[PDB]
RNA sequence: UGCCUGGCGGCCGUAGCGCGGUGGUCCCACCUGACCCCAUGCCGAACUCAGAAGUGAAACGCCGUAGCGCCGAUGGUAGUGUGGGGUCUCCCCAUGCGAGAGUAGGGAACUGCCAGGCA
RNA sequence: ACUUACCAACCCGAUGCAAACUGCGAAUACCGGAGAAUGUUAUCACGGGAGACACACGGCGGGUGCUAACGUCCG
RNA sequence: UAAAGAGUAACGGAGGAGCACGAAGGUUGGCUAAUCCUGGUCGGACAUCAGGAGGUUAGUGCAAUGGCAUAAGCCAGCUUGACUGCGAGCGUGACGGCGCGAGCAGGUGCGAAAGCAGGUCAUAGUGAUCCGGUGGUUCUGAAUGGAAGGGCCAUCGCUCAA
């Protein structure tokens, strides 16, 4: 990896509205809102 | 289509065959391509003429994986 | 009219008929007419000797063609010396060395391929002759 | 591949040092233990060879293949190509950058007294 | 499209290059002709006649790779062939009349289409212009008036 | 024809100078190219490039 | 590298479990991601390209590549060497990390989702998407966007079949078609 | 000095392609840890590193397989130098050189130097 | 989704042709070396003096022409 | 055409050149396409591609030919050897001329070095002499010293195109 010339790669935690809070390798700022996630998704059930 | 014309066609070709035996700095055979590359003790013109580098008798080989012919020179 | 759409040049050389044959025996079909002499054969004579038998042979049955004009020739125009370039587009012509198949046949008995094949060799402007097919 | 491709890229200093009829100092590198050899200008038979796997010189060493290690492998097959009375090689790139491992390598037969 | 018929136009060129040199000096600098052309002029007179022809296969040599249109128009106002030159010095002596006789009427097409004319020298000619030829007077500073207007017809500066 | 020939002429005091042709019309900027100069036995700029 | 973990600790074991593979490590392993960005039109705004590359720079953690032409055609007006897209290639740790974004929060805020497609395989083994309105991402803001743009998302993967990356997907738990 | 592996060469397909089997102590290729030495118009697939935990999956080597590629007779035929002849737009005769393509057949390489491991 | 006495890209097996095509490939010609025999050195370098630079026909392999020509141009 | 050394004409068939490049040269390092299959979004018969039979049928500034994988094809750093005086030797022409050219002295660029570089993959992109401009040469300077002028070298000076 080559410095000066990649985006910032702070360390932020992310969460969704569910409750799912996790650290996400991400470069959205100070924190990250999240409605929905991997689990608690209505997925398995709409088909 | 006021055709008739062409040009004046240089002299070119295998003009040093092998067995014989030539003098340092004497070209062997003009070509225009690599028809024949250079070898032992052989180099290579400007224009793909090829020229000794050596006193001896030129030897045709066919070397290479390509099976391309190369031209060599061997001291006598 | 026989003739190909493209060629690749407009004119080619007049060329020589010296040679052997190609085409000794026929592979497609049972019975075919082979040139015995040399001469040249035209477009019109190809599409006349094709026209003349297939009056005598009934659909049932195969045809084939050997020959193709592949050959093109000019002619000098009237009140024209020597020089002035090459001729002017006329016609075209084919080449024929004497021992190749001309026209194959099958399907129909032998007595009608005699009846067929004298009636197109007249207009041919070289002598023919009949063949039967061999194994291999 | 993976082969080919290092093997079509050193013919390029193969063929010319053919042609210059020089002995040369051609090296492979593996992932784990680094070779050294001489080979005449004939190319038919080689004049002195001297690697890293042989037990006299695989027992003063920390890794097989390293920098560090390189510098003696390339000193010890320097060292007794002296006394063959050859006194000076070619060196050849064989496909790799000139940087890392093959540093000491050059660097060892050159502190040793070998003209290239 | 054939190659001597590029030939009859360069031979062309070649004699309109000829006229050049035939042409005074003080008329020279009229033409908007490069230095490195015009200093291949001036060597060109004082040159042996063999040497001329050298230079004039010079002249036309670079002559031929750029544009010749502008150099050919405006050579042929020096020579006033042009028809469009000639009708300019019509109009240019048609508005001295219409300038000349009134000084106030004419002056507005000048301002308003060229704006590069000085009004403020403009009016005090014509109180010359008037005075002389109302006092019967010779044209002294009628001729002045048409080199004024003559030298911003091309864009005197 | 549309090339210009130019003259390139040694940085130094010397009045040596080599000929040249570049297109003024797609590279106007003077040129900044060394080369050989036997007066002076070493390596000397060359410029105005016109 | 929590998804490379997820990946030793049940992936490789599940797998020996169902197709009875000889070797531990001949399981296919992600390789590296691609993705692949082309604008509406290159010649019409050069500013398009750049500001793409700068989304794909967001959505990634490294600067991305400007592809040149493969090829000049006559008819299209398309020049040989001329920028025509962006591109960027993650390798390292980036598959996994980039992994998790795409199925945990990415695919499910698609709108009117139903379930990613199950037949877009190349014959061989790996899987390719091209998904549009990548303003489901959260690095790319809302209301920066000059346009709607796309994304193509694609996998690498040593596998010799089309059914094998059933079970890699699998494993990696993508929902359903 | 017998077997296996690697490097540099001789010759350039009887030297390869395809299919099946075989190999990990040793020699090889993937795979790990990633402040640096090497620098980008773009990440450590692919070239540079400080490490042997796993695997022989891919590749590589070896063996068989004549499916393909390849070599290739003998005879025959076309062609041709020389001289003669014919019904001379083209052929024949005496002699000499002898095709291409095809068939039988061969063919799953051989060899030099050096190093390492097993006897 | 069905059908048709219409046409057909591409591939496959076979058959041809090509001065401007050669995955093949002669005989002769040419270059050089070695050798027995023969040939008034017939070989080469230099000097003196020239002539000539309008060719025709036949055979062979060709271009143009209709392999039309006591036809033209080629070796 | 052209008949397997070279050369070989015709109102024989097809064509191109009078430029360009200070990079499109050298060195060093690196890389290898057309066409088609599957998948893939605006996107279509190219947009760039992930996986594939092909190691050049792609490209080689331009017409054609012969070559080009050690790539001469493609990309990047440095770069001026596109240098000065030469140059044994060879080839082509009757000759003027033209081309190849190992190697020497000096000073350079590239890479660590071995080495390469006296232009562009090559074959057309050109013009001999006489006479003109510039600079240098105290070379000469029609009594002496200069000067004028002349000579030599490089240099731009042709549609001298018959
Ligand atoms: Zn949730």
């Amino acid at each position: 990896m080559k410095k000066d010339i990649h985006p910032k790669y702070e360390e932020i935690t992310a969460s969704c509205s569910c409750g799912n809070v996790m650290k996400i390798r991400s470069t959205v700022g100070h924190d990250l809102n999240l409605d929905v996630c991997s689990k608690c998704h209505p997925f398995f059930t709409g088909k | 289509t006021r055709n008739g014309r062409d040009s004046e066609a240089k002299r070119l070709g295998v003009k040093r065959f092998g067995g014989e035996s030539v003098l340092a700095g004497s070209i062997i055979v003009r070509q225009r391509g690599t028809k024949f590359h250079a070898g032992a003790n052989v180099g290579c013109g400007r224009d793909h003429t090829l020229f000794a580098k050596a006193d001896g008798k030129v030897k045709f080989e066919v070397k290479g994986p390509k099976n391309r012919k190369f031209i060599s020179i061997e001291a006598e | 009219m026989l003739q190909p759409k493209r060629t690749k040049f407009r004119k080619m050389h007049k060329g020589r008929n010296r040679g052997l044959a190609q085409g000794t025996d026929v592979s497609f079909g049972s019975f075919g007419l082979k040139a015995v002499g040399r001469g040249r054969l035209t477009a019109r004579q190809i599409e006349a000797a094709r026209r003349a038998m297939t009056r005598a042979v009934k659909r049932q049955g195969k045809i084939w063609i050997r020959v193709f004009p592949d050959k093109p020739i000019t002619e000098k125009p009237l009140a024209v010396r020597m020089g002035k370039g090459k001729g002017n587009v006329e016609y075209w012509v084919a080449l024929i060395q004497p021992g190749k198949v001309l026209y194959e046949m099958d399907g129909v008995p032998e007595e009608l391929a005699r009846e067929a094949f004298k009636l197109a060799a007249a207009k041919l402007p070289i002598k023919t002759t009949f063949v039967t097919k061999t194994v291999m | 591949d993976k082969k080919s491709a290092r093997i079509r890229r050193a013919t390029r200093a193969r063929r010319k040092l053919q042609e210059l009829g020089a002995t040369r100092l051609v090296v492979h590198r593996t992932p784990r233990h680094i070779y050294a050899q001489v080979i005449a200008p004939n190319g038919s038979e080689v004049l002195v060879a001297a690697s890293t796997v042989e037990k006299a010189i695989a027992e003063q060493l920390k890794y097989t293949g390293n920098k560090d290690a390189a510098a003696a492998v390339g000193k010890a097959v320097a060292e007794r190509a002296l006394e063959k009375g050859i006194k000076d090689v070619s060196f050849d790139r064989s496909g790799f950058q000139y940087h890392g491992r093959v540093q000491a390598l050059a660097d060892a037969a050159r502190e040793a007294g070998l003209q290239f | 499209v054939s190659k001597s018929e590029i030939k009859r136009d360069a031979e062309e060129l070649k004699r309109l290059g000829a006229e050049i040199v035939d042409l005074g000096k003080n008329a020279l600098d009229k033409i908007p002709l490069d230095a490195d052309l015009r200093a291949a002029i001036e060597l060109a007179q004082r040159i042996k006649m063999e040497g001329r022809r050298r230079q004039l296969q010079l002249i036309g040599k670079m002559l031929r790779q750029r544009d010749v249109e502008p150099i050919r128009q405006a050579l042929d106002k020096l020579k006033n062939r042009h028809n469009q030159q000639v009708v300019l010095f019509h109009k240019l002596e048609n508005l001295r009349d219409r300038l000349i006789d009134q000084g106030d009427d004419a002056i507005a097409e000048v301002l308003n289409l060229w704006p590069d004319a000085d009004r403020q020298q403009l009016r005090t000619l014509i109180r010359n212009a008037k005075k002389e030829k109302e006092g019967n007077k010779p044209p002294k500073s009628a001729r002045q008036i048409f080199q004024y207007l003559r030298e911003l017809a091309e864009n005197e500066g | 024809g549309i090339r210009e020939k130019i003259k390139l002429v040694s940085s130094a005091g010397t009045g040596h100078f080599y000929t040249t042709t570049k297109n003024k019309r797609t590279k106007p900027e003077k040129l900044e190219l060394k080369k050989f100069d036997p007066v002076v036995r070493q390596h000397v700029i060359y410029k105005e490039a016109k | 590298a929590k998804l490379h973990d997820y990946y030793k600790d049940e992936v490789v074991k599940k797998l020996m479990t169902e197709f009875n593979y000889n070797s531990v490590m001949q399981v296919p392993r992600v390789e590296k991601i691609t993705l692949n960005m082309g604008v509406g039109e290159a010649i019409a705004d050069k500013k398009l390209l750049d500001n793409a590359a700068a989304d794909l720079a967001a959505i990634s953690g490294q600067k991305p590549l400007i592809t040149k032409a493969r090829k000049s055609v006559a008819g299209f007006k398309i020049r040989q060497g001329y920028p025509i897209g962006c591109k960027v290639t993650l390798r390292g740790e980036r598959m996994w990390e980039f992994f998790e974004r795409l199925i945990t929060i990415a695919v499910p805020r698609i709108r009117d989702f139903r379930g990613l497609s199950a037949k877009s395989f190349d014959g061989r083994g790996n899987y390719s998407m091209g998904v549009r309105e990548q303003i489901i991402f959260p690095e790319i803001d809302y209301d920066k966007v000059d346009r709607v743009r796309g994304l193509d998302i694609t996998i690498t993967t040593t596998a010799k079949s089309d059914e094998e990356g059933r079970a890699l997907l699998a494993a990696f738990d993508f929902p359903f078609r």
